[PDB]
Parts: C-alpha cells; structure tokens; sequence
C-alpha cells in the first residue's frame, strides 16, 4: 500500500516541500497522450500549482521508449515527476533501469531521498507489486481497493522477497503461481483519475465547480471503456454536485451566470448541437439497437420517427432549431415510445452545463468534442515521429479547448466529431454489407486494406471508436456470443499494418450478474507472447497494448500464432 | 341518389363499412394490403393513400359503386376513415399532415 488514500495529500505536501523552489523548477509532468482523462488530471495540476505558483514543465507523451528517451533527457536536480495513467502494471523501474543507491541521498534510521521522484497515478487495474513496492523511486498512488484485495499477492511477493528446501520451494512456486494468477489478465480500469485526483483536492478542500466539472468529464470519458465503473461513480459526482450546488434557485438566466444540471440525457451524440434524424443516425447504441447499418435498419428508423409522430423535415433539423413547443414533451414521447422498440434503456440523467446565453452543452458532447480535436487536431519511423508530435500538437489543441474562451475551438472539435461519426458509420457499414468480419471462433477478425480515411484510420483513436462500435454492434446481435475482438489496419506510407486488439464487451444495461464480472483484454498477452519468441516487429512503445503496429506481410504469421495461441 | 348520399346517416354507415374493409378485409393475403400501405405511407410520411380501386368492388362492391355514382362525401369520409387508422397504427402521426 505505497500512498493511501488519505495520505494522497502527505504525498502532495511531501511533493510541494521537494518542489518548494519558486526561483528554479523542480517538476515535471509526464501525461499520456490521447486520454481525455488525462488531460482532465493534467488542468487538475496546473490549477493546483498555479495556486502554489510551483514552477512546472508539462510534457504530452505517448510512447514508453519516448518516456525512456526523455527521461534521459531530463535534468537530475527536478525532484518531482509525475505520470498520468500510463506504464502502472508494467515495472517502469526495471523499463527505467535506475539504480536507488546513485539516488538516494542521506540512506540514515532510514530515509530515501532522491534527486528525482517520480509519483505515477495509473489507472490500469494489475498494478505490479514489484512496481509499486520495488523502489521507494517509483512512488504509487494506490487506491486501496485494488491493494488490500492484492494482500494475499503482495504477502506472496514479500515472501519471494525474502527468499532469493522442499517446503520453501513450493511455497514460492505456489506465490509464483498466485502472480501468474494476476498476472496473464487483461489490463483494465476502475477508477477514472478525474476521480481520485478530485478525492484529493477535496482533502485538500480546494475543489470547484470546475474541478468537479472535469471530473464529471473524465468519467463520462471512461463511460464507454467501464460503463458499470461510470454508473458507480455516478452518485458520488451528483452527490458532490449537490455539495456544490449554488443555493439560489431558478433564478432568470444572466451572462454572468453559470449553471450545471443533473438532468436526463439521450445516448444520442450531440443531441443538442445536432439534429435528432443525424443524432440517432450515428448513435452506435441505437444503430446497433436497430441494425441501422442495413437499410431495414434506416426503414425501422423511419417507423420509429412516424411512431412519435415528429415531421421527418423537423427530424433532420438541428435540436437548437427546433420550437421548444415540441422538444419539451420530447422526453415524454419517448417515454412512451422507446419502450414499445425497447429503446428505453439510452434514457439516463447526465450532467449537462450551460453558461451565460451560450447554450446547455452535455458532457458526453464535450467528451465527443475532446476525443475529435485530439483524433483530427492537425523514414518511415520518422514519419510515425512526425505522426506523435501531430498527435502532442492535438493533445495542446484539446488541453487549450477546455478552456472556457475557446468556445468556437470547442465547436471546431463538435464538427470533427460529427464527421468522424460520419466516416466511422460509413466505414462500418460498408464492412458489414461486404461482410468483412471473417470470426474464427477464437476472435472475430476484420481488416483494413482497402477504402480511404486508412491514414485517419491509422490514427489510434479512430480505430478504437470504430471497434467501438463495431463491438456494440455484435453485442446487440445477442444470437452470436462474445468473442474477440482483432481489427488491422494499412497505412501505404508506412506500408505496415496497425493492430488493435479489443476485447468483447457487454451491451448497455446488461446489469446480469454474469455481465457484471468485466472481460479482461486477452489481447495484450497474447501480444507480450508473440514479442517474447517469433516476434513480427511489432511496436509496443504505445501506451496503450492493444494497439500494436506490425508490418503488412508479417501480420499473417501474426494470426497464424493467435490461432495457435490458445489464451484468445 | 345524391340526395340519399347525402344523409349523414347513410354517410356514417359508409365510414363503418369503410373502417371495415380497411384492415378486417384482408384481400388474397393474411393481410391487409390497405393496412400495409398504412403506416407505410406514415413511414413515407405522406398523404396520397393509394387505394387502386380494387379490393373495393372485391369487398361487397357498394361502396365502390357509391363512389363512382358520388364521389366528393364519401371521399371526405375516406379521409376521415384515414385519420383513424393513422392515429391507430401511427400514433402522432396525426397533425403531420
């Protein structure tokens, strides 16, 4: 149990007395690239030292040996380093290969002073021991639920540590088992960082509507990921919401004024921003709901629409358009309507804040607007170098978004979300007419050779939100049972493949106690495997283990060896 | 004729029968073709409500003799018999058109 919970704040005050330098900086933030929530904990910090005037350099990353390479380039006197999500259940000591003797200062007692502490927030559920408790360097904040459950893995691992006999020998194979027994699972999260970050300025007490704000943004973030870790943390944001309420009531809407709301929302994509006929049109729940990608999925559609009644031309008009006359009673209308289809489930109460005459803007649309400015923001390595500083460049786009005077860089990211909605439900569709998805039964495999947007494809995000809706998809299609989920993509200038393993997933509201048990992303293994012995050269440097980069002509072999491998 | 026509009575007896025929008289199929194009057309979201004349003389033949001695009222009833199935098989679908 490396940081309590409570002893976050020990931590930070620990951090601000290492840092306590307004002459010279001493800290340095290192973030994933490509993590809404990341960037959420990111504003979080830069608030949180703005208020400490703590002087701090703030990097975007988004590959370990990028991290590795930095960190060389790092200077030793910075005491304080800290990492956002990225790298946790992997021993970043053993991928950093420090030595604690050259950093501790003053070992008497005892005490661990280092010239550079790096504290790593991770949000990746198998959280190493070895990593957390191998070096006092490496300083995790731990949120205690996955670490009091890993006490009989950590006395496991303390055991080993103290042997380095018959009895003695079985034992420590029975804790190696036990580690392989955590081991060999598909990373995963529980806890959005918003949220523990905001626990901590809340021991701190310097939370506001805003920090509460991005924290509700980073969880509707990880909504899609974990819905079920979104649905527990739900009362908690509306409970803190309440804490934080204003107390005057109903008052006539001024500029000046700011407002959140807790009130329903519809899991339609930029309801308000958009139309209604747009916003079910690429609603992956709905499409998958109704099977939308075939065009008995666009006559049903059109049923549906003539069942509440509402002129098909209104339809296809944006939401803000609309005569309030009607989309008052639009929650009502389906309520009556979406039950008969069986739609009634994407009802469901979100957070939704206004400001001024601006508008009420959902935080779903704000996440949707965040994800497309970091996707469409702006030899062949360095190609993919210049790709990963086009992504950093993003990174600063969707950072510079949140603030509040980029309203119109915030509707710039709404119409990149609206377009790459459109090419995602193309490119879907088109699959599924062509049938593209070849399963064999280990995992359901589909590739990318053909069709434009490979070069937006190829862009990791991209491909994520189409699995995305790929697998929403063929969990609404409940004939075929969860398998797999392999997606390969071309890049011509690179003239290599770009994989993403996706593990199966759920349909919403599928609150069935097997469904409550998550599936773990056996993906990543079977990769760490194929690297380990016959490796394609494949690129692991992303943070991310799923999506792997691998030449063209190797990534047949590459299947080959899934079939093979029997942890799929 | 047109005068007898012109008893609503004689009128609402023609909108019964109408309502009738309109999906109960399932012509050479288990299903009404007339209450096929309804909610077909709502899914068109259209107003033409296509009727092809037939299935008409087929079911009883009265009405359809009616209609081609005097069209305007009961083509009014029509309409009316219209705005029923509409709500019943749409509902809403009223005040679209």
């Amino acid at each position: 149990m490396y940081y309590g919970i409570s002893q976050f704040s020990e931590a930070y005050n620990k951090i601000l007395r290492n840092s306590s330098s307004h002459s010279s900086c001493q800290l340095v933030i290192f973030v994933s690239c490509l993590n809404i929530d990341a960037l959420c904990a990111t504003k979080m910090l830069s608030l949180l030292f703005k208020k400490q005037l703590v002087q701090s350099q703030i990097v975007p990353i988004f590959g370990y040996s990028e991290l590795r390479r930095h960190y060389s380039q790092l200077d030793d006197n910075i005491n304080s380093l800290l990492l956002v999500g990225f790298g946790g259940v992997i021993d970043l000591e053993a991928f950093l290969e420090i030595d604690p003797q050259e950093y501790v200062i003053d070992t008497d007692s005892g005490e661990q002073s280092f010239r550079r502490d790096i504290y790593v927030l991770d949000a990746h559920r198998p959280w190493n021991l070895d990593n957390i408790f191998g070096s006092q360097i490496i300083q995790c904040f731990d949120d205690g639920t996955v670490d009091d459950t890993l006490g009989e893995q950590k006395e496991a691992y303390y055991k080993l540590l103290e042997l380095d006999r018959k009895q003695r020998k079985k034992q420590i194979h029975e804790y190696e088992g036990v580690l392989e027994e955590y081991y060999s699972q598909g990373t995963t999260v529980v806890n959005s960082i918003s949220a523990q970050i905001y626990s901590l300025l809340s021991a701190i007490g310097e939370t506001n509507l805003s920090n509460l704000w991005l924290n509700i943004l980073g969880t509707t973030s990880l909504d899609i990921a974990y819905a079920q870790v979104y649905n527990r943390l739900y009362p908690l944001l509306q409970d803190e919401v309440k804490r934080l309420t204003p107390s005057s009531r109903n008052s006539v809407k001024t500029p000046d004024t700011l407002t959140l709301n807790i009130q329903p929302d519809y899991y339609l994509f930029l309801l308000r921003h958009s139309s209604l006929y747009d916003s079910f049109y690429y609603s992956n729940y709905v499409n998958a709901k109704l099977s939308l990608w075939n065009e008995n999925g666009k006559k049903r559609l059109h049923k549906m629409f003539a069942r509440m009644g509402i002129p098909l031309s209104t339809a296809q008009e944006t939401w803000l358009y609309m005569d309030h006359s009607i989309k008052r009673e639009l929650g009502i209308i389906f309520d009556k309507n979406l039950d008969r289809y069986g739609l009634q489930d994407i009802i469901r109460d979100g957070f939704v804040r206004t400001l001024g005459y601006r508008g009420s803007i959902s935080a779903s649309e704000f996440v949707e607007a965040l994800t497309a400015l970091l996707e469409v923001g702006n030899n062949s390595a360095q190609k993919l170098t210049n790709l990963r500083k086009r992504w950093v460049s993003n990174f600063w786009l969707s950072w510079d978004a949140l603030d509040d005077r980029k309203v119109e860089l915030l509707n710039r990211g709404i119409q990149l979300a609206q377009d790459l909605q459109r090419a995602i439900f193309n490119t879907g569709v088109a699959i599924l007419e062509k049938k593209l998805i070849k399963h064999l039964r280990i995992y359901r495999l589909c590739v990318l050779q053909d069709g434009p947007d490979l070069d937006l494809y190829r862009n990791p995000l991209t491909l994520l939100r189409l699995g995305n809706w790929l697998i929403e998809c063929c969990a609404e299609s409940e004939d075929k049972q969860l398998l797999p989920m392999v997606l390969a993509s071309i890049d011509e200038n690179t003239d290599t493949y770009l994989v993403a393993g996706l593990t199966p997933r759920y349909p919403r509201g599928l609150d069935t106690i097997h469904t409550k048990k998550p599936i773990l992303n056996n993906f990543s293994m079977a990769f760490q495997q194929i690297t380990a012995e016959t490796d394609a050269k494949v690129r692991i440097d992303n943070f991310e283990s799923s999506i792997i980069e691998i030449r063209r002509e190797d990534l047949s072999p590459f299947l080959e060896k899934l079939t093979l491998s029997g942890l799929l | 004729y047109s005068e007898w026509i012109t008893q609503p009575n004689v009128s609402r007896t023609i909108a019964r029968e109408l309502k009738s025929f309109l999906l109960e008289y399932t012509d050479e199929t288990g299903r009404s073709v007339y209450g096929a194009r309804i909610r077909t057309l709502g899914e068109m979201n259209s107003e033409s409500l296509e009727v092809n004349y037939r299935h008409l003389a087929e079911s009883k033949a009265i009405l359809a003799l009616f209609l081609a001695k005097c069209p305007e009222e009961m083509l009014k009833i029509f309409d009316l018999v219209a705005m029923e199935a509409t709500e019943l098989h749409y509902p809403d679908y009223a005040r679209i058109h």
